[PDB]
């Protein structure tokens, strides 16, 4: 019924692993050019 | 030209059994202008301590206990001789301007001020407001609360972060002590220079300082310079906002250097290169400083200005321009566009000028008496002797294409940049993306 079977998951494995290592190199980009907004420090000084 | 260099008589120097270096450069000039530059700035100060410098330079002129204010400022005026100085960071000075046929007096008048300030804790109340106001007036110039603002956060948590003038709480409070308290702890011989350039000749100079400076060391603390903590720089950025101004401030830059080094001649070449701009200049056509001539083209600011500022032990590498609302983005874009292309592809029929466009900086750099004494002064305090203009024209007389890159990418490739804006900047583009704008896609 499904000739693939072994071939399709020999494939899930390594699509499992990419998700692995992928995902948390994009994660910690995705922090790291953000941080200049997540640190970021406002302060309001009218004049008076 | 070579030999007009050549021919530029030597810079006598020479220090006392004090401490005290003193330097000159005999002219003709029946005139003549000599003052003490200090190894003091506000970079020494305390997070309590600063602003005293500068309280205490709105009084060194206000009389001493030798002679009371009325008679000073008596003395001077009717002599027809000039006395004015300033205090930056890691640079202070006192300096005269008579007719060389007053060493003598001035030198007194000199020593007698950088030794012996009234402090009258009556005077100094008064300069107290002085100042709070001055400061409020110091404020509205725009175009230096950014450079505060740079600094602030280019040394962000260090000495140098502080401004020279200080905080209106520490104005506000600074006792007549503290005063006291930073002038004998700054104001020492081996910090001090005593230059001068005129009609004046060494010798006459040197006992009429060896006589008025009659400083004695005990201890080896006296005799010796403490180094400074050194200041962290720090990629990151400060923005002002208000929409209410006329138009807006930017300024960025890398870290710099600093005196000793070298390659602050290569570095001074390239911003000869991207140069200076200003709506009163006639150039469409000026010569690269494209900067400028894109500026133009495109109407992308009112100016625009290339700076090395350095300091003892770093710098700052940048630069500065005044833009509308509407074109802050633009003028930016391109001018950052001319760093990379500065350091990435520059070529020698550019770099040629630049030296040449220096030098004749580098000369006009001693147009004058006051100015050379500047030289003398600081060179000293800050290099160690003085560098003759048949010197710097060597060093930048040798500087190549390959150089300027070698050493501008050295400096600002890839660096993460110090940006400090105030006015309406709603237009100008996150830190990220400036930040991206320190590489080329090459
Ligand atoms: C987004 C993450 C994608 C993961 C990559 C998909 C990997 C597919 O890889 C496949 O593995 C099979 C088993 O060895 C091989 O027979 C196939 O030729 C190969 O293409």
């Amino acid at each position: 019924a499904e000739p693939e079977h072994d071939h399709r998951k020999r494939m899930g494995l390594k699509m499992l692993l990419m998700m692995g290592l992928l995902v948390p190199l994009v994660y910690y980009m995705k922090r790291h050019k953000w941080s200049v907004l997540k640190s970021r420090k406002l302060a309001y000084r009218p004049p008076k | 030209y070579a030999q007009a260099l050549q021919s530029v008589p030597e810079t006598q120097v020479s220090q006392l059994d004090n401490g005290v270096r003193v330097a000159s450069e005999q002219s003709s000039q029946p005139t003549c202008t000599v003052g003490v530059w200090i190894d003091a700035g506000s970079r020494y100060e305390s997070e309590k301590n600063n602003g005293a410098g500068y309280f205490l330079e709105h009084l060194a002129f206000k009389g001493t206990k030798n002679r009371p204010q009325n008679a000073l400022e008596k003395e001077v005026e009717s002599m027809g001789a000039h006395l004015n100085a300033y205090s930056s960071r890691e640079h202070t000075a006192y300096y005269i301007k008579a007719l060389s046929k007053d060493v003598p007096k001035a030198v007194e008048l000199l020593a007698d001020i950088v030794q012996n300030c009234s402090l009258e804790d009556s005077q100094i109340e008064k300069e107290r407001d002085v100042i709070v106001r001055e400061l409020q007036e110091n404020d509205t110039s725009m175009r230096e609360v950014v450079f505060n603002y740079l600094h602030a956060t280019a040394f962000q948590g260090t000495g140098l972060a502080q401004s020279v003038e200080g905080p209106s709480e520490n104005i506000r409070k600074l006792s007549r002590a503290d005063l006291t308290e930073y002038l004998s702890t700054h104001y020492t011989a081996p910090r001090m220079v005593l230059a001068a350039a005129g009609g004046v000749e060494h010798q006459q100079l040197l006992e009429l300082a060896q006589k008025h400076f009659g400083g004695v060391p005990f201890t080896y603390d006296d005799d010796a310079v403490p180094t400074l903590s050194k200041c962290r720089f720090t990629g990151s950025q400060i923005r002002h906002r208000e929409d209410g101004l006329p138009l807006a401030h930017v300024a960025i830059a890398v870290e710099g250097p600093g005196w000793a080094h070298p390659d602050l001649v290569a570095l001074q070449v390239a911003n000869a290169i991207i140069g200076h701009y200003d709506r009163t200049y006639g150039g469409g056509l000026h010569s690269s400083s494209p900067l400028a001539s894109i500026a133009v083209t495109n109407k992308l600011c009112q100016s625009f200005q290339t700076f090395s500022i350095c300091y003892s032990e770093t710098g700052l590498f940048g630069f500065y321009f005044v833009c509308d609302r509407m074109s802050i983005d633009d003028m930016m874009f391109v001018l950052q566009g001319q760093w990379m292309r500065l350091c990435t592809s520059i070529s020698e029929s550019e770099v040629l000028r630049g030296k040449n466009f220096l030098r004749n900086a580098l000369v006009s750099h001693l147009d004058g008496t006051t100015p050379v004494c500047e030289d003398i002064g600081r060179e000293l305090l800050t290099y160690g002797r003085r560098i003759p203009l048949e010197e710097w024209e060597e060093r930048l007389a040798e500087v190549d294409a390959r150089m300027v890159r070698e050493v501008c990418s050295k400096y600002i490739y890839d660096q993460c940049p110090a940006v400090a804006g105030p006015g309406p900047i709603e237009q100008l583009p996150d830190y990220n993306r400036i930040r991206s704008g320190m590489f080329w896609l090459r």
